[PDB]
RNA sequence: GGCGACACACGUGCUACAAUGCCCACUACAAAGCGAUGCCACCCGGCAACGGGGAGCUAAUCGCAAAAAGGUGGGCCCAGUUCGGAUUGGGGUCUGCAACCCGACCCCAUGAAGCCGGAAUCGCUAGUAAUCGCGGAUCAGCCAUGCCGCGGUGAAUACG
RNA sequence: CGCCUCCUAAAAGGUAACGGAGGCGCCCAAAGGUCCCCUCAGGCGGGACGGAAAUCCGCCGGAGAGCGCAAGGGUAGAAGG
């Protein structure tokens, strides 16, 4: 369980590797590696236990992550669903949320095809 | 204990990322861990890590008062 | 799959399903009835049942007209049958010479 | 990537500009 | 016997605080740890690769003691269970080893639990013992990613001379067991 | 959504009815045709009847339903599923 | 308010599944059109959408403007990935009296299906097909991946 | 149609009917001898995957479990493990 809770792929460039944490994209990755001053080109397998703890220390404290992030997103939908607003309702049926068409398509929200 | 079936226990140093060092015993003499009781949020009083928000939402929006009475 | 269009008319799931039942007569020939389309409509003189169906050896395209809608649907099926059968056996007609 | 807004290639297609394609 | 920090913490800090808090008239009446019994209910090894020599190894590294196997009392259908089948391990930590384990569990292991928000206040016996379940063995300092074939948890029984839940809470809490509520 | 520079939009004609209720000591059901209006912090505790196109739907307002619009809580579409 | 519904089915398309590829950077070569509460150089704030300034132009002058594929250099190293960009959370910008139903755009986060597609089936014979970008009508904005155009690069094959 | 177990069977034994109910025609190289050690089912509570029931911890629990197979007798002061 390297950083933070997840063991980011060795073998790979630390900028790509950090993306394998829930809540860290291309962007937040570019940002941690500047703020902790390390080369994004270095493979994770090549990190000073020092460079690592830095990386670890910064990221865990800067941004809400892994389980704690998912919890907020759940809590966010939790409430939306319970105040009974329209965006909440669309969740309450597992349906699309962002005003998409549902006469055709809409499969990612729905699941693959459900025969009549 | 029965001989030959049990891994030896020797004095062992567990080193955390906070820079804490634990004098204990293990089957391995030197161990490096990413966290411990000295630096874990739940343990460290109540270190509210990243989210010291106070919700912040939603009454607490406040942009602004400019709608009239 | 099975598609029925009822043009400038209201028809029941009952009637719809009945069309599926009649069209089934074509399954006799044991060839793939691909995306068949039944269209029902009402001219002044009587109803019309149009249909366009593709099978591995060609297309069935036909039309029935009659004072009675159910009868028009049947007359359609006849024509569909006849054509389907011509498709399925025309190839055999020249094994000699 | 023409459907990934978050790249250069994406923004040329969407007809827009941003961080990932500046003017 | 070994000087191990937690053991001493018991005799030095916990012992007296307890006598204060509950007012015992007797040195033996004060709560002792009796045993920590760790169990891997497993049976993910029923047939398959019934080489859980792999797990016996892992446990032997964690506790410094080799577990003994448990086998099924009766034959059971729906779990695919013929009587006599190796389905679990149990290592019974006592004395020094019990302390050494508990030391690292409290100091290092529980910290390393994913989204750890405190041990469960309600997992108490009612005769004053505590039980708690782990989901993974990567929690312990001795077991790295590199060396594990597959994630397996365990049951931990911690057995006290306390007569009551209320007393046993004080003992484990004072020793430093983090409780959520 | 609506730009931060510009207002937090409410139809003026509902805000008045809301304000009038605060002073006189609240509270009665408030019919409106303003699905577009934001629920505003002074609306909390009312029960406002929102038109959906057919009915004015009673919506009790809570402190958690504040920045949302009115129409979010008066559904426009009747759906009980298929077949 | 609805025309935007969503157990399902069909037609048209978009974007892909990747290395003849993807990302970042630097650097090239079009044509047809459009433009006065209109196109907006250039400077400034902001990661950015955009906001503020503010010069020019009834326009072979001034602007939209960058063409993109391409070229040079650097990363990725065959992995559901630096493929793919769906879905969802959050934060904003703009038009507009107004973006709940129901706009577009930007940024953080999310990072689905998809490993080349059964039966069947479409287009195209040369500057064509394939691939690449730019304009226009409509239009406040826009659901345009549609339509009508414009060039760039540029094949295979025809016994019969 | 022979053999076993229970009932009928009238508190010794025995006791019939085309009376009431079930089993056998095997098996075990340990499921045999001996020494040593161990004790159950079940109930409540506690414990990752884990469920009514897998394995673990606590308390209660004389035997209701086990004893290859029918039934009966026996049996943890073991015949059980
Ligand atoms: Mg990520
Ligand atoms: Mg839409
Ligand atoms: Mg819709
Ligand atoms: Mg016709
Ligand atoms: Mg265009
Ligand atoms: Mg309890
Ligand atoms: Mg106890
Ligand atoms: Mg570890
Ligand atoms: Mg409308
Ligand atoms: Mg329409
Ligand atoms: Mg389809
Ligand atoms: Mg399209
Ligand atoms: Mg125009
Ligand atoms: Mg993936
Ligand atoms: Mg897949
Ligand atoms: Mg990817
Ligand atoms: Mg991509
Ligand atoms: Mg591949
Ligand atoms: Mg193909
Ligand atoms: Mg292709
Ligand atoms: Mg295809
Ligand atoms: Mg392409
Ligand atoms: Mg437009
Ligand atoms: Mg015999
Ligand atoms: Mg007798
Ligand atoms: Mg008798
Ligand atoms: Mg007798
Ligand atoms: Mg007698
Ligand atoms: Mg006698
Ligand atoms: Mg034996
Ligand atoms: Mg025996
Ligand atoms: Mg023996
Ligand atoms: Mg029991
Ligand atoms: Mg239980
Ligand atoms: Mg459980
Ligand atoms: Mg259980
Ligand atoms: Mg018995
Ligand atoms: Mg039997
Ligand atoms: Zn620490």
């Amino acid at each position: 369980a390297r950083i933070a809770g997840v063991e980011i792929p060795r073998n790979k460039r630390v900028d790509v590797a950090l993306t394998y944490i829930y809540g860290i994209g291309k962007a937040r990755a570019k940002e941690a590696l500047e703020k902790t001053g390390i080369n994004p080109a270095t493979r994770v397998k090549d990190l000073t236990e020092a460079e690592v703890v830095r990386l670890r220390e910064y990221v865990e404290n800067t941004w809400k992550l892994e389980g704690e992030l998912r919890a907020e997103v759940a809590a966010n939908i939790k409430r939306l669903m319970d105040i009974g607003c329209y965006r909440g309702l669309r969740h309450r049926r597992g349906l699309p949320v962002r005003g998409q068409r549902t006469r055709t398509n809409a499969r990612t929200r729905k699941g693959p095809r459900k025969t009549v | 204990m029965k001989e030959g079936i049990h891994p030896k226990l020797v004095p062992a140093r567990i080193i955390c990322g906070c820079g804490n060092v634990i004098e204990t015993y293990s089957t391995k003499p030197e161990i490096y861990v990413e966290v411990c009781s000295k630096c874990h949020p739940f343990y460290t009083g109540q270190q509210r890590f990243v989210d010291t928000e106070g919700r912040v939402e939603r009454f607490q929006r406040r942009y602004g008062d400019s709608y009239r009475k | 799959t099975m598609n029925i269009t009822s043009k400038q008319m209201e028809i029941t799931p009952a009637i719809r399903q009945h069309v599926a039942d009649r069209l089934a007569k074509l399954e006799k020939w044991q060839t793939h009835l691909i995306n068949p389309h039944i269209i029902l409509s009402k001219e002044p003189q009587g109803f019309v049942a149009d249909a366009t169906i593709n099978t591995p050896n060609g297309v069935l395209v036909a039309s029935g007209k009659h004072e009675d809608m159910y009868t028009a649907i049947n007359e359609l099926i006849n024509k569909l049958e006849r054509q389907l059968n011509k498709l399925q056996h025309k190839g055999e007609a020249r094994r000699a010479a | 990537g023409k459907g990934d807004r978050r790249t250069r290639r994406g923004k040329i297609w969407r007809g827009t500009y941003g961080k990932y394609r500046p003017r | 016997p070994l000087d191990v920090a937690l053991k001493r913490k018991y005799y030095e800090e916990v012992r007296p605080e307890l006598i204060r808090r509950f007012g015992y008239q007797n040195v033996w009446e004060v709560p002792r740890l009796e045993k920590v019994v760790i169990n891997q209910g497993l049976g993910e090894a029923k047939e398959d690769a019934r080489i859980l020599e792999k797990a016996a190894q892992e446990l032997a590294l964690i506790t410094g003691q080799k577990p003994a196997v448990t086998r099924a009392k009766k034959s059971i259908s729906n779990f695919k269970l013929r009587k006599g089948m190796p389905i679990g391990l149990r290592v019974t930590l006592r004395r020094d080893r019990m302390w050494i384990f508990l030391e690292k569990l409290l100091n290092v292991a529980l910290p390393r639990i994913r989204d750890f928000r405190g041990l469960n206040p309600n997992s108490f016996d009612g005769r004053g013992n505590y039980n708690l379940g782990l989901r993974e063995q990567l929690i312990f300092p001795e077991i790295t990613y590199d060396m594990v074939d597959a994630l397996r948890g365990m049951d931990i029984a911690v057995v006290t001379t306390a007569e009551t839940d209320e007393e046993a809470r004080a003992l484990l809490e004072l020793l430093g067991f983090p409780f959520r509520k | 959504p609506r730009s931060l520079k510009k207002g937090v939009f409410v139809d003026d004609h509902l805000l008045e009815k809301v304000l009038e209720l605060n002073a006189k000591g609240e509270k009665r059901l408030i019919k409106t045709w303003s699905r577009r209006s934001t629920i505003v912090p002074e609306m909390v505790g009312h029960t406002i009847a929102v038109y959906n196109g057919k009915q004015h739907v009673p919506v009790y307002i809570t402190e958690n339903m504040v920045g949302h619009k009115l129409g979010e809580f008066a559904p426009t579409r009747t759906y009980r599923g298929h077949g």
